[PDB]
């Protein structure tokens, strides 16, 4: 909050603008990275209520209805195992929506094979 | 150590932010690292010089932080492009590519 | 009044291990559950500290060089050790610092004193003998405070002369060990900062005689020297230093 | 946004344009209790003052000195400083103060000055040419003077050589006015050096006894024990104020703290070495210092070809501290929140997006 | 800007100086451009009985701005007691003459 | 004098480290490509053209 | 080996630690690159005589 410091800082020009623009580019790049990785389907698929897959069990990878976060047991374990002008911008996609995208991908690859990735 | 790859990214980002905070405590050759002490102890002709030294030190620290953040952003972008490729080719189809 | 003590028994000074003692708080800053690396005058871990005895006939009151700081350890029962002598030449030519704890209070004086060759106090079995100085000419600073004080008590002190400030750090520890220093961790709290602004290069312990000639009560003390080094201090949830790492001791702690 | 982008047309999107600051409202300076005052009551207003050949020197040290009471007193007829300013005595700090107290004649009050030559200056009390401190003098006709004549106050009249600065001479050697040998025996040209004043109540202004106290400051490498008074103000909590606690300054919101300090600790630091906890010096209580709610001001707009309506996002700022909606990204003003879900047009963050159809979020 | 000062005060006619006529008589800015000219005038601006025509502002409440002139002959309050435009105890005229 | 030498040498060292980081990123990309070729051309037969 | 230079260099903070950390990361990255490229088998196969 020193005004004399800012008056002296104005002599150096637009360095601060370049730093802010570079950080803004990185921040939008992270959201673009998440968008490219997880949002590869525009249809939100769901598994059937009856899990009759010919003996194949997907309970450890399908979302758990008992959990409020709607995550899989494996995803829940993964989330448990990860632990002055500065601001942290939140990600555009929340963890619930990323979990929803993974659930849609799992439902598509279980119920429809590779057909959902190439069309209907 | 199963999830070391994500933990490394989190630790690197937190450590870079902590280093950027700790660079404020360095005087960079000035009499003090606090702007208030310089502005209260000295007249503006010499406080201008001391504040200028603090400004150039902190600006160099911030440029270093932004440069290493850009390099790490390039690395994370490459990893994310690889992850998107694996999402398209391993999950949405069956891949003949070995390993 | 001065009295030469001529009934001493000649014996070389002893030496022992410092273990992990001598740690003090570097500043007045609270820290919670964090590890702080600091560069200051610290006592080296597992160092060779000089051991002096008071037993009957041993009466160890020499004058030692102060160096950059003094760690004073005291395995004390019945309060034989009462104070310290601080100065450069220990005569009326220069200005010296006196720390005394008599039967009522602690007195800290910065004056031009004429020290005796053998200074002591005395308890008659009642304290009725003070023979530590003969004169007091030019006083610049006086400070009267609250009293700081099988071996039952362990007294740790750190004395530092930094920028004309005299830092006294102290810690009281209840021990039940008979002979040597116990092994453990105890961080020394800052007790008092003195605005003295004087040169100090030599020090001397002040003991108390027991009269019923004279008899020396059972006491033992240790002198360690402070060196500039780095410590990694651990601060718990409650903000006390529970453990420390000496960065220059061994490659593992490095 | 047009100013930031340096263009008169703005494409649809979100643009970070400014930085919201919670401006500090008050200044809170808390300094500890003003105790252990310097004993100026026993020097200026003592029972009996000393003579000028044997002026009393009192050492003022290890205390806080209130010069405002001394300066605002109207009893003093002379308050002249030669190395400092009277209004800056309460701000500066000195190692020690020498207080020289004596009584002189009213015409000799000017003789206590640097560069001044007089009988009192040369033989009784001498000041250096680079003297620092203040000379204070006041009339004492009602107390010192006696109807039979107060002869208790002596002064030196003769000496072979002039005084050095801050030098006393209480010797009673018989002066040699001429060149005749005198072995302590008074004669035609040998007189006693100390003469008595003629203080009487019938005397006019100039012969009345004046009590003079001279304060001299030392600025050696010793610590500055003597400092001016500290005016602590009241403490204001739960507001973004500029705090100054025992020389540690900053800006923050001071709230109650659950951290129990040890009695020797004063400030508190986190991992990143920033002061987030502090102890008030007046009342021993622990206060948390939360940083003020700084944030980024972003402008969400469609194209200027389409519409001129905008929305403002204050990032990481609660809506009570600034069509107002609270998001996890921050406070959004100017967008109507709807319960329907659409595709993301303008990204806001934390799953919130904005679109134009008015601006909806 | 023309004036007459003492011999030791010629160092105070400079940017960034702390001094008496710098604060209360004539202040130069930190970004001052130009030249200061000083020459001895004992043959012209001095009298054997004392030339008292040149006056300086001994007392003022605050320091001047750069290129600011104060010609106001108002009394100064040096103490807590108000002066009410009348000289007295701790009430002094701001303008004093060089001898 | 040492302040001038320190700031010049520190700027030179920072420039060198930045160039080394960029070249290390390029070599890491080349090594990832080489590992991909080792997996897909040596340890198997690849249908990818060229 | 100038101690005055190091005392003046300590005023600038942890720049040297940052540069050493970056160089150490590059140095271990090269070994990681060689490990990734060439060590794709855990069995040392041998041709027949
Ligand atoms: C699929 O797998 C899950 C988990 O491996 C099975 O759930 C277990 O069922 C047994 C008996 O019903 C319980 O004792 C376990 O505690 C269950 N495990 C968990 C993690 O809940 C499930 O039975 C399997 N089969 C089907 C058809 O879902
Ligand atoms: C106790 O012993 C010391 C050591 O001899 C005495 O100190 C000396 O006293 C003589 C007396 O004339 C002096 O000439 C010496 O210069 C002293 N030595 C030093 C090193 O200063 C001391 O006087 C003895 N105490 C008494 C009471 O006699
Ligand atoms: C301590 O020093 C003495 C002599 O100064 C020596 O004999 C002794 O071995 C030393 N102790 C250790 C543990 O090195
Ligand atoms: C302890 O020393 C102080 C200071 O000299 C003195 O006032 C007090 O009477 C002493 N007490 C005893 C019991 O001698
Ligand atoms: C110190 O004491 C001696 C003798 O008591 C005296 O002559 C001298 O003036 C004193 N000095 C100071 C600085 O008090
Ligand atoms: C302090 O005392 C020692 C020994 O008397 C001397 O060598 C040193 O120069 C002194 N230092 C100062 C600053 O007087
Ligand atoms: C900290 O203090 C609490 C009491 O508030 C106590 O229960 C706890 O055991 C203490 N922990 C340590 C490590 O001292
Ligand atoms: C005498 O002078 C002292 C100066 O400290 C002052 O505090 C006190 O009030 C004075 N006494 C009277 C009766 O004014
Ligand atoms: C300081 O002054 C305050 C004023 O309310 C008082 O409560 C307190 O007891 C005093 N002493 C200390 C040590 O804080």
């Amino acid at each position: 909050d020193s005004t004399e410091c800012s008056n002296l800082l104005l002599q150096y020009g637009s360095f601060c603008t370049q730093l802010n623009r570079a950080l803004t580019g990185i921040a939008v790049e992270q959201d673009k990275n998440t968008q490219e990785v997880f949002a590869q389907v525009k249809q939100i698929y769901k598994t059937p209520p009856i899990k009759d897959f010919g003996g194949f069990n997907f309970s450890q990878i399908l979302p758990d209805p008992s959990k409020p976060s709607k995550r899989s047991p494996i995803e829940d374990l993964l989330f448990n195992k990860v632990t002055n002008g500065l601001t942290v911008l939140p990600p555009l996609l929340t963890d619930e929506m990323i979990a929803q995208y993974t659930s849609a991908l799992l439902a598509g690859t279980i119920t429809s094979g590779w057909t959902f990735g190439a069309g209907p | 150590s199963a999830l070391g790859k994500l933990q490394d990214v989190v630790n690197q980002n937190a450590q870079a932010l902590n280093t950027l905070v700790k660079q404020l405590s360095s005087n960079f050759g000035a009499i003090s690292s606090v702007l208030n002490d310089i502005l209260s102890r000295l007249d503006p002709p010499e406080a201008e010089v001391q504040i200028d030294r603090l400004i150039t030190g902190r600006l160099q620290s911030l440029q270093t932080y932004v440069t290493q953040q850009l390099i790490r952003a390039a690395e994370i972008r490459a990893s994310a492009n690889l992850a998107a490729t694996k999402m398209s080719e391993c999950v949405l189809g069956q891949s003949k590519r070995v390993d | 009044q001065c009295v030469n003590l001529t009934t001493r028994t000649q014996l070389p000074p002893a030496y022992t291990n410092s273990f992990t003692r001598g740690v003090y708080y570097p500043d007045k800053v609270f820290r919670s559950s964090v590890l702080h690396s600091t560069q200051d005058l610290f006592l080296p871990f597992f160092s060779n500290v000089t051991w002096f005895h008071a037993i009957h006939k041993r009466f160890d009151n020499p004058v030692l060089p102060f160096n950059d700081g003094v760690y004073f350890a005291s395995t004390e029962k019945s309060n034989i050790i009462r104070g310290w002598i601080f100065g450069t030449t220990l005569d009326s030519k220069t200005q010296s610092l006196l720390i005394v704890n008599n039967a009522t209070n602690v007195v800290i004086k910065v004056c031009e004193f004429q020290f005796c060759n053998d200074p002591f106090l005395g308890v008659y079995y009642m304290e009725s003998e003070f023979r530590v100085y003969s004169s007091a000419n030019n006083c610049t600073f006086e400070y009267v405070s609250q009293p700081f004080l099988n071996f039952k008590n362990l007294r740790e002190f750190v004395f530092k002369n930094i920028d004309g400030y005299f830092k006294i750090y102290s810690k009281h520890t209840p021990i039940n060990l008979v002979r040597d220093l116990p092994q453990g961790f105890s961080a020394l709290e800052p007790l008092v900062d003195l605005p003295i602004g004087i040169n100090i290069t030599r020090f001397q312990t002040l003991l108390a005689l027991h009269r019923s000639g004279w008899t020396a009560g059972a006491a033992a003390y240790y002198v360690g020297y402070l060196q500039p080094r780095t410590f990694l201090l651990k601060y718990n949830e409650n903000g006390t230093i529970t453990d420390a790492v000496d960065c220059a001791l061994d490659p593992l702690s490095e | 946004t047009k100013c930031t982008l340096k263009s008169f047309t703005v494409e649809k999107g979100i643009y970070q344009t400014s930085n919201f600051r919670v401006q500090p409202t008050e200044s809170i300076v808390r300094f500890p209790n003003i105790t252990n005052l310097c004993p100026f009551g026993e020097v200026f207003n003592a029972t009996r003052f000393a003579s000028v050949y044997a002026w009393n020197r009192k050492r003022i040290s290890n205390c806080v000195a209130d010069y405002s009471v001394l300066y605002n007193s109207a009893s003093f007829s002379t308050f002249k400083c030669y190395g400092v300013s009277p209004t800056k005595l309460n701000d500066l700090c000195f190692t020690n103060v020498y207080a020289d107290s004596f009584v002189i004649r009213g015409d000799e009050v000017r003789q206590i000055a640097p560069g001044q030559t007089g009988k009192i200056a040369d033989y009784n009390y001498k000041l250096p040419d680079d003297f620092t401190g203040c000379v204070i003098a006041w009339n004492s006709n009602n107390l010192d003077s006696k109807v039979g004549g107060n002869y208790n106050y002596l002064y030196r009249l003769f000496r072979k050589s002039n005084l050095k600065p801050f030098e006393r001479d209480i010797s009673t050697e018989i002066y040699q006015a001429g060149s005749t040998p005198c072995n302590g025996v008074e004669g035609f040209n040998c007189y006693f050096p100390l003469q008595s004043y003629g203080f009487q109540p019938t005397n006019g202004v100039g012969y009345q006894p004046y009590r003079v106290v001279v304060l001299s400051f030392e600025l050696l490498h010793a610590p500055a024990t003597v400092c001016g008074p500290k005016k602590s103000t009241n403490l204001v909590k739960n507001k973004c104020v500029n705090f100054n606690f025992n020389g540690l300054t900053g800006t923050g919101v001071l709230t109650e703290s659950n951290k129990k300090f040890l009695p020797f600790q004063q400030f508190g630091r986190d991992i990143a070495d920033t002061t987030d906890a502090v102890r008030d010096p007046q009342t021993l209580e622990i206060l948390d210092i939360t940083p003020c709610s700084f944030g980024g001001v972003s402008v969400i707009t469609p194209g200027t070809n389409t519409s001129n309506q905008v929305a403002v996002l204050y990032q990481g700022v609660n809506c009570t501290e600034v069509n107002v909606f609270q998001t996890r990204a921050g406070c959004l003003i100017g967008a109507e929140h709807v319960n329907n879900s659409y595709e993301c047009d303008i990204p806001i963050g934390a799953g919130i997006c904005a679109s134009y159809q008015s601006i909806i979020a």
